[PDB]
């Protein structure tokens, strides 16, 4: 009951999901080999969300991994926790993406994604009732672009009323791994805006400082990096996965967070965050996890909150609290910070709360934030795009794979109709 | 199984190839003869028995070069019908490089390159290193850039040319062969990287403290460059990047794919110690003046792409910091149109290090691939030496008696004055 | 209830906090751990006033350090009682001070403030109802002068009802240890008038007099002479932390002892003080703790109080005693003393009686008293601030960082303007 | 993390080095290898070895004396690439220093200035050691102290200069480099302290029974001021002292930074018994006019300001007890404006004793840095020179026909003689 399959979707999907996967093991006491060395029995009672049980009480994902080339699936089956995804989900195509989104929904995108949705639609008539998709995948990259936009099209037309949400690592300000990247961005976005019911915008730039300021690490691996992504994606369904006292879903947070079908871009959160020698000296206590969320240097998007507006907010704690002092706290932070709120949607903060915390930690949340600060985010990509496109630059790449300037014309219009509107309701009374 | 052939082309090619193939060899661990005590598919294939051969095509008119790999220590590894040879070498002539002699054996060695392709399914592109001064490092290879655009057109092909020094030139006619070899290279090749000789004196006399290098110490930099773009198919990193990705992050025009290599740190082991070389200072020497390897000064011009490839122990973290100080130096400065200009690449593997060499054990390294356009005033300089022999039409009669129209210099020098404008059209900045 | 924030500056004023949590730890038996080692159970009544409480029954000060240079935050954190504080609060700057007024107010002082007071604000929203603040700086260097000035100036801005006491340390009329330390006393005076509540002022050279006049000790270091400011900082809210027959605070001491608010800089002084091998044939006992705190050679300031006249004289007691033998050695000094005390305010003795003695002693006092004898003491910082100014000597160093002569003017008119005032009460009727 | 670099300039700038560098190794436990079996960190940089280098300059014009160094017992200390030689000497000459000699090699010096700021973040100020008579001692430092005002400016630049002796004078052409090197580091300097060296003979010959002394030996006591200086960012101290803190407390107006060095005790080892040396007895050792360590006597002028040093075993309270005697003295007078004369600091760590040496091991140490107008009797006799050699224009077809013009020694002189009444107008008192 509730099932929801999870997909991935280039270099970057795939090591953020074999990161994720690593952690909802250990939150139900899974092996690398794929059995059950759990300890209690409320890790078995919602197993079939994310496990199908196979023959000799073995569990295995209900993961679909797509690339187009195998160098990133290479690393994946022979890592940790590599020897529980079952081999035919490993669908993989031998040409290459090329870091291009003409060769990821075009050209090398029609002649995967028949073969793709044979894996999608098997899974879905073994699950009894589908809750919803979900998926990883990059905006600068050209499978997590290209492809990944391609498979959410297909999906929604064949299931119209189940959830469809994105965990998008949206391209940093300063530095910029793909030169190309605002095309790649700009040709993704007004794929995401008519086809997802809600988009999780995380910023590589907002992970760097959190590891370099709050937790205290030398060096950070991406192993690090996205061990924190993977907590959160986590965070969203843990309401769903354990029992509570006010139990939430990923329909619950898609109503009470989404007021009008366009605005769905998010920005994700993470408490308690403590550093290695320091976490000693802090009171980990119930507003030590309210302080630590609604300042600015805990989100995961490089935009800063004061800039703009919270319309709607959710905060999912976790652990044996109290109700009281949930809503002591969400209350005083909606008086003193009254300004930084909207006005015409009163009391704004959405609660659920879980019953088991993460492992190693006694009590914790997660802050899924909409805001009109991400309008920061799409001033800055059509900035990008409209100072390459004016030169014609970087073009005949894209052009030469059956393309128009229509296909841009109408993106960045689209972008600009979107820009209208954070803008628009941020002074609206 | 992302597979790629590598083709070598006259003697500047084949003398890279011996220190290329014998950096490959090392990494992996294969002996000489080809057997050892995977992920090194890609430049190899295991056979039947225990032994592997690599996938490389060597090719030139004349005898003298090959006979070395014939003879020498690298004698059990390459499969002999792959060393395509001649009887006369082209001799420092455009014509006889794709009119008299190369037209002779390119039906023998397409049918090779063929053999090595159809056993390959994850065949990215290819590797062609030759030079643009002598006879069959631009003629053969001219004629050799228009076969395989014909026949397979898809896959992405680079090129390690050897750009003639603005100073130092062993052959007379260098003027002639490089506007005829790049006359014909501009419509076929995706990215012709430039390594100049002159520069690399530069660098082994300054920073190596070796007086007297030759040149298998120069040819030494050059495999390690060669190693650090194709590092990310022979290994695993924390953010790759393959050979299709290359042409797509610093060729903006169709016209300019015309970029120039990098490599740091290049230190000497007595003086390996003394400084910690972290990414934060090995950066900054990539970006330094003194220590690019074509002889142009880059504040001359402007940064258009550029694409730094790390490798060893490296931080994630530490590098977002290493490139935003870039960008905030006066010095270094960046085309209006392009904001976004860095194409960033992780390795895990540290760079191994030859035996007899010079360079030290090291924990980390840097290659950078910069598409500027300062040079576009090299390209001014050897359109400058190419109309001062013409107009006294010296050494026309050897390149007109082997079978040329006479006209096809009038037709080569309009189309390079017109590359020249094409960076003019670039450079300036643009209204609101 | 009525909790204490407490803010470090200089090199100073951490050398004298790092020896007063030495003191308040082993009073509330702290061990060095940061755990509870107490016998008694009123030592945990009101731990909350400096002490809040951590996870797993660790208890962290509220206090908040600041220099502008890494140097002194390296001996605090390495030496005994430096595993206690935690780590966040340790606010210094890479730049360093200069010895220097304006790099303390003016140019460093404003890359610093904005991030001292998020941990001031997040300090003061975590306690239940605040008491009020204090400082421990020193007039004569640049961090405790320009930036500890410069915190009052923000401070009091947001928080206008709650009271403002700093411990300075005046400099000595004899020696001098900075060469421009009139300039860094007469730039500071004029800041802490129009600031603070109530100002303790203390000469180191009175602290010299009394370790070898009284103490007898052959070799005292700063650890020997902060060892006495730590007992009387203690001293003033010993009626706050402990039950006692009539209880004081900080508002009760300012009150009745600020007679203008204007006159507010003090004296300290403490009692009972005993040397090695004299502390058998003095007979300790109540009326031993009187004429100690009178007489000149106790007081903490470089200033003798035969000279003027107090206005109002606090005196703190602590242990078992009984109320009768203090109002008897309080009312015969004020008759035998007939004229040293003013007349225009009838009885102007304040008691307050605390229970519990600091650890080793049977009963102790603390004096707490104003006078107009410290009108001694702007006269000797302004004659040597207007013999340095007439040649303006050492001003390009001011100068150079954006200050003009009328923020010179202004502040030595300001002291002469205050030293006015000492002087008229001192001959009025 | 309160780093500083330190720049040694000329022949007497390195062999001072020699002797600062070797006592810098003693305190902390380096080896000559720089290997060891913190709080060292401010004058060394730990690298990813288990090796320290140290953070200074060593440049010359001339090659003998730095090959001392790259041959002698401290050769794997030092980074090769920071020991920056030149072809030849400026040999006595401020115009080879700062228009023909040293315009060629001052690019190459910045540029290694600059790749050590880079990797500090607490950088408080620089050291440069150089001296007023030779050539690259002058000229080349005059021409360093601009570009440093130009880049950083902000950092506190303190120098430790060789003041030419009133009597002995080894080069002839001394009052010449010493005004023009004088008129160009006024404007640029923050605090210049003067050594003389017959001073050190005098101390030498009478204190340390020495009758014969080299230049090893005076470098010697040289250090141990360096040291003393620098001790308050190396060590925990009861009351230090900063950089950028001298330069506040002892020029009180921006033409007048030229203190005198003081340094006590200094007896033999046979001598270091049958006295206690209290701080009550050392200090007055300070201001005893046969101890100081330049030729001028302190009773012709009065202290501006003055700043003691402690270190060792030293009571806080016997320092206020020692200096309070100085001024109830009748000798020692201070300036009307100056009521408060002192810079007092105290440091734990008691001075080592280097072996081979002359010194004994003491439980204390002070050094005095006294700002006084007693100098301004010795800038009256080096103009007094001055005037006499340019009166018959001796010397001068030297400077000229080395690019310089021929009226910028009437532009110094005047300048000078500014200098000159300076002095008289602190020196005298006020009204009322
Ligand atoms: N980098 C590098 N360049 C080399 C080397 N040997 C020769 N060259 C350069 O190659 C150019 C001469 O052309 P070649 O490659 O020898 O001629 P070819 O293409 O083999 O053909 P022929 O002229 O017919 O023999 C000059 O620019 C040389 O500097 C080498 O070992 N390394
Ligand atoms: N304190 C000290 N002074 C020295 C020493 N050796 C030489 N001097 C002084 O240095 C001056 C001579 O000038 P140099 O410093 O040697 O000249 P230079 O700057 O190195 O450059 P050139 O003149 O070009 O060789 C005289 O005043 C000497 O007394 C030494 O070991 N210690
Ligand atoms: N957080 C995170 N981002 C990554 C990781 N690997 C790659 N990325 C990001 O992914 C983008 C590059 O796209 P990529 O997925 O490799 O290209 P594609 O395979 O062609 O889709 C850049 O924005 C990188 O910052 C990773 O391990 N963690
Ligand atoms: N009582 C006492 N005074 C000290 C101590 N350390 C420094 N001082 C005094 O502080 C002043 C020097 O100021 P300082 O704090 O070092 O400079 P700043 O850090 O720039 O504020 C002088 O008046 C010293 O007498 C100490 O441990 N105890
Ligand atoms: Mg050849
Ligand atoms: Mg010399």
């Amino acid at each position: 009951m509730r099932e929801i399959v999870h997909i991935q979707a280039g270099q970057c999907g795939n090591q953020i999901g074999a990161k994720f996967w690593e952690v909802i093991s250990d939150e139900h006491g899974i092996d690398p080999t794929g059995s059950y060395h759990g300890d209690s029995d409320l890790q078995l009672e919602r197993i079939n969300v994310y496990y199908n049980e196979a023959a000799g009480n073995k569990y295995v994902p209900r993961a679909i991994l797509v690339d187009l080339e195998p160098g990133t699936m290479d690393s994946v089956r022979s890592g940790p926790f590599g020897q529980i995804f079952r081999p035919d989900n490993f669908v993989f195509g031998q040409s290459g993406a090329g870091n291009n989104w003409a060769k990821g929904h075009y050209t090398e995108g029609a002649e995967l994604v028949d073969s793709v949705l044979d894996v999608v639609r098997k899974e879905s008539e073994s699950c009894d009732c589908l809750q919803g998709f979900q998926l990883t995948h990059s905006l600068g990259g050209g499978t997590g672009s290209g492809m990944g936009t391609l498979l959410i099209s297909k999906i929604r037309e064949e299931y119209p009323d189940r959830i469809m949400n994105t965990f998008s690592v949206v391209p940093s300000p300063k530095v910029s791994d793909t030169v190309v990247e605002p095309y790649n961005a700009t040709l993704s976005v007004h794929q995401l805006v008519e086809n997802t019911d809600e988009t999780y915008c995380i910023d590589n730039e907002a992970l760097y400082d959190i590891c370099f300021r709050t937790l205290k690490l030398t060096t950070p691996t991406y192993g690090d990096l996205n061990h924190l992504v993977s907590a959160t994606m986590s965070g969203v369904t843990t309401c769903l996965r354990f029992p509570g006292q006010l139990n939430a879903d990923l329909r619950k947070l898609a109503v009470n967070m989404v007021p009008f079908p366009r605005l769905h871009f998010f920005m994700p959160g993470f408490a308690p965050l403590t550093s290695r020698g320091s976490q000693q000296y802090r009171a980990l206590t119930v507003p030590e996890l309210t302080q630590q969320m609604f300042d600015a240097k805990n989100m995961m998007a490089a935009c800063d909150p004061r800039h703009g507006r919270y319309l709607t907010v959710a905060a999912v704690f976790r652990g044996r609290m109290s109700m009281k002092e949930v809503d002591e706290q969400m209350l005083n932070v909606q008086n003193k910070n009254s300004s930084y709120f909207v006005e015409w949607i009163p009391n704004n903060v959405k609660t659920a709360v879980c019953d088991i915390p993460p492992r190693g930690l006694k009590m914790s949340a997660t802050f899924i934030g909409n805001s009109t600060a991400i309008q920061e985010l799409f001033k800055r990509i059509s900035e990008q795009f409209t100072a390459m496109f004016r030169r014609k630059a970087f073009l005949h790449w894209y052009t030469g794979e059956g393309m128009d300037e229509m296909e841009f014309t109408e993106a960045e219009s689209n972008m600009n109709d979107l820009v209208s509107e954070y803008q628009q309701y941020q002074d609206a009374t | 199984m992302r597979e790629c052939i590598s083709i070598h082309v006259g003697q500047a090619g084949v003398q890279i190839g011996n220190a290329c193939w014998e950096l490959y060899c090392l990494e992996h661990g294969i002996q000489p003869d080809g057997q050892m005590p995977d992920s090194f598919n890609t430049f190899f294939s295991e056979t039947g028995a225990g032994k592997h051969v690599p996938r490389a095509v060597f090719v030139d008119l004349e005898p003298t070069v090959i006979d070395e790999v014939r003879t020498g220590t690298y004698r059990q590894l390459f499969h002999p019908e792959q060393l395509i040879t001649g009887k006369e070498d082209a001799a420092n002539n455009y014509a006889r490089g794709h009119y008299t002699i190369g037209k002779e054996i390119i039906d023998l060695v397409l049918d090779r390159i063929r053999k090595l392709a159809d056993q390959c399914t994850g065949l990215q592109g290819f590797l062609v290193f030759h030079s643009f001064g002598g006879g069959t490092g631009s003629g053969f290879t001219s004629l050799l850039m228009e076969r395989l655009s014909v026949d397979y057109g898809k896959k992405s092909k680079l090129e390690f040319s050897i750009y003639p020094a603005p100073q130092v030139s062993t052959a007379v006619v260098e003027p002639y062969n490089s506007i005829l070899t790049t006359h014909t290279t501009l419509e076929h090749s995706d990215c012709a990287f430039m390594v100049d000789n002159e520069a690399i004196y530069d660098i082994c006399r300054r920073n190596l403290d070796i007086e007297r290098p030759t040149y298998t110490n120069l040819n030494r930099l050059i495999s390690q460059i060669v190693s650090s773009i194709t590092a990310s198919l022979r290994f695993d990193g924390a953010l790759n990047v393959d050979l299709t990705e290359f042409q797509t992050n610093l060729v903006p025009y169709p016209r300019i794919h015309f970029p120039l290599a990098t490599y740091a740190p290049v230190i000497s082991a007595e003086k390996a110690y003394h400084e910690q070389l972290s990414v934060a200072e090995i950066t900054n020497a990539c970006f330094e003046p003194a220590n690019q390897m074509v002889k142009c000064d880059p504040r001359h011009g402007k940064y258009m792409a550029c694409c730094l490839l790390y490798r060893g122990d490296v931080v994630p973290k530490d590098v977002n910091a290493a490139i935003a100080t870039i960008k905030t130096k006066r010095s270094i400065q960046f085309v209006d149109w392009c904001p976004t200009g860095f194409k960033v690449g992780i390795n895990y593997q540290p760079p191994t290090v030859v035996p007899g060499g010079d360079l030290a054990k090291v924990q980390r390294a840097v290659c950078m691939l910069s598409n500027t356009t300062a040079i576009a005033e090299a390209w001014a300089r050897l359109d400058h030496k190419f109309d001062l022999m013409y107009a006294k039409r010296a050494f026309v009669h050897w390149y007109v008696g082997e079978g040329m129209e006479e006209g096809e210099f009038s037709e080569a020098r309009e189309d390079m004055a017109a590359l020249e404008k094409d960076y003019e059209e670039v450079g300036v900045d643009s209204v609101e």
